[PDB]
């Protein structure tokens, strides 16, 4: 319920501080736009937006929409980095392709990473994502 | 980290100024200024050119601990 | 070199730098505390390090806040 | 095992235990470790600051599992 | 089902529904369970939102979609466009939910007890065994389904004329219609202004004209097989007939999304809300005219903006299967970008 | 020679920032009231607060390299 | 950085909802969660344990350090 | 020119090319759309 | 395309559109999908600019580039440049967007149901098969496209004379051009002051003369093949015909960017904004007279400056494809710096 978190539209600490919001960019109304945007959040006793991350879809834009947007991009960086590393491993000189990146091969993989979650599920089902424990270098216990 | 947290939260609770911890602990300058620099004021004045008080041994120990910690380096 | 520039920073502010009264009198930045506090590690801790870094830790929300950032950055 | 045969190192003390290697030569002279195995990953070997290790080690028949 | 020549396509778990496309008995079992799940949603979510219904507020602003559908038919509505009876919504929400249990049983019957292929069965199940490359069998299936869609449209015309009465959004009451239109010219004139008809006596007469057309169309498809010109120009594969269905129901989705947002007759404003302005941004979306705050989207902005995306992603689903039916391997995209 | 090219580019950057992004003409009129400043930051993510009032209406990073004092001694 | 840049409202302040919920399950009704012991109608509080008038008075007084109010810091 | 293409395709240059382009995205997104604490 | 004597050149994925050159069936499929994409942008951004338009301020100051094209043509304007209609804007933005889907269907037809080469099949498709080395077939394609562009220019001729009339910015009304200027002397005189045209009758009369020239030249190219002198001076290769078109569309792009900036008749000031001043910093840009606030520009200042930069880089793409047609390898630039 967050009884100790008043909304920022009815928070007197935020209302006395939103009129003195500074401009972060060259726009002279940057502090006014931030005052209207942060009014919909939940504020504490010091009039700053406290974010709720527990899983409520009312506060889905606090963490879940950052979570969905991050994991897509971070999955994209990991998947095209993994797929480039697999492709250059089959070449004559796999070592030199890491310090001297085959840039046309890199752009080909990086634009193909928009369908990484469908490619990750399919490669997990095919067994080419996860290696078996018998086929991996192992410490001597 | 945890004893800095315990001490600074309880310093607000014991003085009644819980908002000093609540508005400053979220960034590390608030820990550095409102906890480390602010609360060390009477500690480092345990002895001064103008005399001593009961925090003189704790002032000497606090610098003694700095010496032993840096000698370990 | 850190002691050299700390000796420089304290001796200038305590015994050289400051404002001038119109009749010729000079008051200093740290009011001449080098003669009685720079003989002791505690005075170096209190009257140099603790006292003169009040300007770098209260600089947040101002033009010198990048120095407040970079002071924590070097820590 | 012939030259060019792919083996997996079952010798536990080695760097390549669980890694695949390629048989370079087998000595027919009664050697205790007659099988020279070449690897694509060098080991830790060398002085501190060296950019590469050694990719070759001699093994016996009991320490190799057939892969290819 | 498109196999690309390979007779032994195994299919993974994500494409696991493609495994029974050549199996007639399992084709019934998944589709009957779909109708079990469809009638369960018509039953449970009628009973879900009749518990959430507040009779003092308008049901459009509450965010309810199934009670305005039954209220437009003329159940539970008094003389002022309000809701006074919670019982006919409870009966219809119970009748759909019990019929979902009969369908949910018959799907488990066709999964377990009935054979996977109906060619094995002897009796009437051998006549029900359909193959995808048999056009004469598929028109019998199509003609019988056109009979029930024609009977459904005549039942709605029957419900308005005799078995009760429809709602009149102009006079704000439940009105029993009498003697709808019989001239074919006004229905032919309704191709232009289809979304602004504003007349019960032409809505029912249009439903009479399409009810007689679908039943007569189902007579023709049962009695007469495909002639041969349709076999030349249309494909008769498993994914090809699904492609025509996904394309056909995407066009029906786009019409129903547009008809929900601008028409006031079949979607009265005291049951649903104000007629939506056709906005467009990075996607087309029908926005609220009155713009009720706190993310309200008053129950016509949920019907129209879901039946556009579900029509768009069936238009994408029609394009996925028609490309598969025509012979595109879809792995040739990956070899186009290969070195 | 390549190292001197690095220093000459660095030297040229100091004279270019003094020419284009500085209050050196403003400081030369009032050396006792205007603070030296030769770095102006772009207004982005709140970092425009670092452009402090160095006097004369100019806003920028208050420089401590002494370049303004060097250039006045150079004429 | 955002406090240094004069914009402390741009801080990412996450309420520790999961730990505030556990304080509510022991009886602290400060955060408004009506769960278990902060809910007087739950079976954990209906059962009439003899600790409950003593415990709920101590957990809601605020003068002790029993279950301190916790925030983004 | 071919070895100039190889030097421009080296690991220091391409990570400085990408991080400049990444900072080019993020600064420009926070210039036209600043102050986004949440969605 | 150009092979440089290498016969079978294997293009990579970034040059992947050079693969379907010298393949007549896939040549249709990419261009029809381009026409599908172009009619989609005409359709969607007309409806996108309807949803953003408010009749308080002018259309040029808002950032609307498709609605003033239809307002100049004389549909959504009541009196004195006031937009009180907006339904013929929705009709045109829906006719174009439906025609995109028809073109989008036909693009996937030539992808799948038609082969990559049209010489494989028989019956009204081998006549549509074209090779780049054949001047007879390319002039048949050119003659039919000139007939379509001639009838398009004559479509504006019938539009102003009969079907509603063009908007007249001088009288601030909409008038039907009853008496166009059918004089070849005054049209030939407009090769100097084409920028300062102010007469609607001279604008339509110039469209009649070019609408009959393209139709008359369209009949000429269909009946008569390219002659012996045109073969000797113009290369009939795949990339040469593209480079002629890229130079031709860049010259039209510069002329249309010049008609946008300085004209008041075909670009009225109340629809697009005030006429531009042709500035030049390090590139020629057209700047507004008055400064629109919040760092915004008029829609005339967005059409003219984008079409200059489009026609500049389409002139550079004309230079890229002319040198490849003429025989410049473009690896010799690498081989000059390496040497
Ligand atoms: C505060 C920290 C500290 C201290 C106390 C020491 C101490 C020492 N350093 Mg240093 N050092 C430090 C940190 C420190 N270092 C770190 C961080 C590094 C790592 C990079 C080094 C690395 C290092 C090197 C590489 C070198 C030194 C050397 C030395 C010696 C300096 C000369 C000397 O004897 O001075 C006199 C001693 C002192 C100033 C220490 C304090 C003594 C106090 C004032 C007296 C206390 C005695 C007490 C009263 C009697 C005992 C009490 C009894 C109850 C037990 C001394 C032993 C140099 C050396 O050995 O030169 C000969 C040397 O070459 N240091
Ligand atoms: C009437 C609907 C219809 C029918 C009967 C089929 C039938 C089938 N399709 Mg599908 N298809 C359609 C519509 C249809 N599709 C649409 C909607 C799309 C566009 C997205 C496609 C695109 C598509 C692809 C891309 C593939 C097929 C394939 C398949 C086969 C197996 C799929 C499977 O096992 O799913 C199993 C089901 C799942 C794995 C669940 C996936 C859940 C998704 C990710 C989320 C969807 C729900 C989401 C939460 C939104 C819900 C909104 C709602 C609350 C309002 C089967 C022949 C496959 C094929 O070619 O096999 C031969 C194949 O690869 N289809
Ligand atoms: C509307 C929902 C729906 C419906 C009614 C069906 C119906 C069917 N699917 Mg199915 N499925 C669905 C959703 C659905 N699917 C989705 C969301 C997934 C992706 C996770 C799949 C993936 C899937 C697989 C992997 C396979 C099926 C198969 C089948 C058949 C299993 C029963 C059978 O024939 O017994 C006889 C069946 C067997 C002798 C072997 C199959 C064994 C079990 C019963 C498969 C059950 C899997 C189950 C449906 C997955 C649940 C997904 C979801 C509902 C939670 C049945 C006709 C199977 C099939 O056609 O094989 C012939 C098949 O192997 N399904
Ligand atoms: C609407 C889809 C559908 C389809 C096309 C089938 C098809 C068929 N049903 Mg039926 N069935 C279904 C839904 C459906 N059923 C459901 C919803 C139930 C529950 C009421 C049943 C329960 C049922 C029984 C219990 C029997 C069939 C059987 C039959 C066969 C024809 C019998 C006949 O001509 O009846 C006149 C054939 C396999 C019979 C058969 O041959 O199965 C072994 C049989 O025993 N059906
Ligand atoms: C839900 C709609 C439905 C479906 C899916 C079909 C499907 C089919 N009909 Mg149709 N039909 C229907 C309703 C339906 N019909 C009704 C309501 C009528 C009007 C009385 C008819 C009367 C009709 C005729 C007269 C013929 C078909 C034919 C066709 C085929 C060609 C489609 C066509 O004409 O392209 C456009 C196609 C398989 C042709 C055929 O050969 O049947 C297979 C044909 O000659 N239909
Ligand atoms: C763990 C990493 C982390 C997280 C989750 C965030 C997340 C965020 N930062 Mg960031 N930030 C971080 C590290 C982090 N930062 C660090 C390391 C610095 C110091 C260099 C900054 C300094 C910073 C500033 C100064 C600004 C952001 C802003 C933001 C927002 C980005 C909105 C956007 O571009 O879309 C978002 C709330 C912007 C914002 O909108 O603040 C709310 C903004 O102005 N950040
Ligand atoms: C009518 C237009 C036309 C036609 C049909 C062609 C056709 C072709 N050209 Mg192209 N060319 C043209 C215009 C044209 N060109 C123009 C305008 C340029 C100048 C930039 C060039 C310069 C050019 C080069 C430099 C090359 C060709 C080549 C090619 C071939 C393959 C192209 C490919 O697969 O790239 C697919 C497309 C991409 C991989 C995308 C490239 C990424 C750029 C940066 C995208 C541009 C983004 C831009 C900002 C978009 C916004 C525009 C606006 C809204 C702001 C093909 C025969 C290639 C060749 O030599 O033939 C084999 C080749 O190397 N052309
Ligand atoms: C879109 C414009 C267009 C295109 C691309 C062509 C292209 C062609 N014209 Mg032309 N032409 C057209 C419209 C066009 N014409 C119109 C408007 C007319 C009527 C005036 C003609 C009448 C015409 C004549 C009379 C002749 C050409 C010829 C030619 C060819 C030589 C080009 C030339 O003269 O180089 C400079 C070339 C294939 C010659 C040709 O090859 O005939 C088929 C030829 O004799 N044209
Ligand atoms: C990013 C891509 C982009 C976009 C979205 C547009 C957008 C615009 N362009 Mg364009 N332009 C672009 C690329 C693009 N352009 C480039 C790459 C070129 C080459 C440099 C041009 C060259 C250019 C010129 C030449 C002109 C425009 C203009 C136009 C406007 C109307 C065009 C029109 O109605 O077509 C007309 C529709 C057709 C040609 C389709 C065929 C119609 C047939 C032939 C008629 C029917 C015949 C039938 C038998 C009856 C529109 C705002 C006009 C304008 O006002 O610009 C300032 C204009 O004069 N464009
Ligand atoms: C085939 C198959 C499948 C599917 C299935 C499904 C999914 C279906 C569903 C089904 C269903 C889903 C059914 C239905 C049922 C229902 C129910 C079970 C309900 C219950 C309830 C009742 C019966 C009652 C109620 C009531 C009323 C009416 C009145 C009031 C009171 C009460 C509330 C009591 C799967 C995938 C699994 C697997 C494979 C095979």
């Amino acid at each position: 319920d967050f009884a100790n978190l008043t909304p920022c539209s009815e928070n007197p600490a935020y209302l006395a501080k939103s009129k003195n919001f500074l401009n972060t960019t060259n726009d002279p109304n940057s502090g006014k736009i931030r005052a209207e945007r942060y009014a919909s959040a939940l504020c504490g006793p010091e009039g700053y937006p406290h974010l709720i991350v527990d899983g409520r879809f009312t506060h889905a834009g606090d963490f879940l929409i950052p979570s969905i947007l991050f994991l897509y991009i971070a999955g994209w960086i990991g998947w095209v980095g993994r797929s480039y590393l697999i492709e250059i491993r089959e070449s004559k000189n796999p070592e030199m392709q890491e310090v001297v990146i085959n840039v046309p091969l890199a752009i080909k993989k990086m634009l193909g990473g928009f369908l990484w979650p469908l490619a990750a599920v399919g490669e997990y089902t095919s067994g080419k994502l996860v290696m078996k424990d018998s086929e991996i270098p192992t410490s001597p216990r | 980290w945890l004893t800095f947290y315990w001490h600074w939260k309880h310093l607000g609770v014991w003085s009644g100024n819980v908002a000093q911890f609540n508005e400053n602990s979220t960034y590390l300058m608030g820990w550095f200024r409102d906890y480390l620099w602010a609360n060390s004021a009477q500690l480092i004045n345990g002895y001064n050119p103008y005399g001593v008080n009961n925090l003189s041994v704790w002032a000497w120990m606090f610098l003694f601990g700095h010496l032993v910690w840096a000698t370990g380096f | 070199l850190s002691i050299v520039i700390f000796h420089f920073s304290w001796k200038m502010q305590s015994d050289v730098w400051g404002t001038v009264s119109p009749d010729g009198s000079v008051t200093h930045v740290t009011l001449g505390n080098f003669a009685q506090s720079a003989i002791t590690i505690n005075g170096w801790l209190r009257d140099f390090l603790w006292a003169q870094a009040a300007n770098v830790i209260n600089s947040y929300g101002s033009a010198l806040s990048a120095y407040g950032i970079m002071f924590l950055a070097g820590h | 095992l012939n030259r060019g045969d792919k083996v997996r190192i079952k010798r536990t003390e080695s760097y390549w235990y669980g890694d695949v290697g390629t048989v370079a030569s087998v000595e027919k002279s009664g050697i205790l470790y007659p099988v020279i195995v070449r690897f694509d990953r060098v080991n830790y070997n060398g002085f501190s600051g060296s950019a590469s290790g050694v990719n070759t080690n001699n093994f016996a028949e009991n320490e190799l599992e057939l892969v290819q | 089902m498109q196999t690309y020549g390979n007779d032994t396509v195994q299919y993974e778990w994500w494409a696991g529904n493609a495994r029974f496309a050549d199996q007639s008995g399992l084709f019934i079992a998944a589709h009957v369970a779909q109708a079990a799940l469809t009638a369960f949603w018509a039953g449970a979510f009628t009973l879900f939102e009749i518990s959430r219904f507040d009779p003092t507020q308008a049901m459009g602003d509450q965010g309810l979609i199934l009670l305005p559908h039954l209220a437009t038919l003329g159940w539970g509505v008094g003389d002022g466009g309000q809701i006074v009876d919670t019982y006919p919504y409870f009966v219809i929400g119970s009748i759909h939910l019990i019929a979902s249990a009969v369908l949910g049983a018959g799907a488990l019957f066709h999964t377990l007890r009935a054979p996977a292929d109906l060619s094995t069965l002897k009796g009437q199940g051998k006549k029900f065994h359909f193959t995808w490359e048999n056009p004469q069998q598929l028109g019998i299936i199509l003609g019988h389904h056109l009979l029930f869609l024609g009977a459904g449209a005549l039942l709605l015309a029957g419900k308005a004329m005799y078995w009760g009465g429809l709602y009149d959004a102009t006079t704000q009451t439940v009105r029993l219609v009498s003697q709808p239109t019989l001239d074919p010219l006004v229905i032919y004139g309704y191709q232009t202004h289809f979304a602004s008809i504003s007349s019960l006596e032409d809505l029912v007469g249009g439903h009479i004209f399409v009810g007689f057309l679908l039943i007569g169309g189902g007579i023709w498809h049962i009695l007469v097989p495909p002639l041969g010109w349709a076999k030349k120009v249309l494909l008769f594969s498993g994914e090809a007939i699904l492609s025509y269905s996904l394309g056909g129901i995407a066009l029906a989705g786009f019409v129903a999304a547009y008809f929900c947002a601008v028409n006031t007759l079949a979607y009265p404003p005291e049951f649903y809300g104000p007629p939506l302005a056709i906005k467009l941004g990075i996607f087309p979306y029908f926005a609220d005219t009155v713009e009720l705050p706190m993310h309200a989207h008053t129950s016509r902005a949920w019907l129209a903006n879901a039946h556009f995306f579900l029509a768009f992603f069936f238009l994408q689903g029609h394009l996925w299967h028609a490309l598969r039916a025509l012979g595109f391997d879809f792995k040739r995209v990956e070899q186009a970008f290969d070195s | 020679f390549g190292h001197l090219a690095v220093v000459f580019v660095w030297l040229s950057g100091m004279y270019f920032h003094g020419a284009k992004f500085s209050n050196y003409e403003g400081w030369l009129a009032d050396p006792t009231h205007i603070k030296p400043s030769a770095q102006v930051v772009w207004p982005i993510v709140g970092q425009g607060i670092l452009n402090g009032d160095v006097g004369g209406g100019f806003h920028g990073i208050q420089i401590t390299s002494g370049l303004f004092y060097l250039w006045r001694a150079s004429g | 950085v955002v406090v240094a840049f004069g914009t402390p409202e741009k801080q990412i302040l996450i309420e520790p909802v999961f730990a505030q919920w556990i304080q509510a399950t022991s009886g602290k009704a400060l955060y408004g969660f009506d769960v278990l012991l902060s809910n007087p109608d739950s079976i954990a509080s209906t059962t009439g344990a003899a600790w409950l008038p003593g415990w709920l008075d101590a957990i809601n007084s605020g003068t002790n350090s029993l279950f301190l109010t916790i925030g983004p810091g | 020119m071919d070895g100039l293409k190889s030097f421009l395709s080296t690991a220091p240059v391409m990570i400085m090319a990408l991080l400049t382009f990444t900072a080019g995205i993020l600064i420009e997104f926070n210039r036209f759309y600043p102050d986004l604490l949440f969605h």
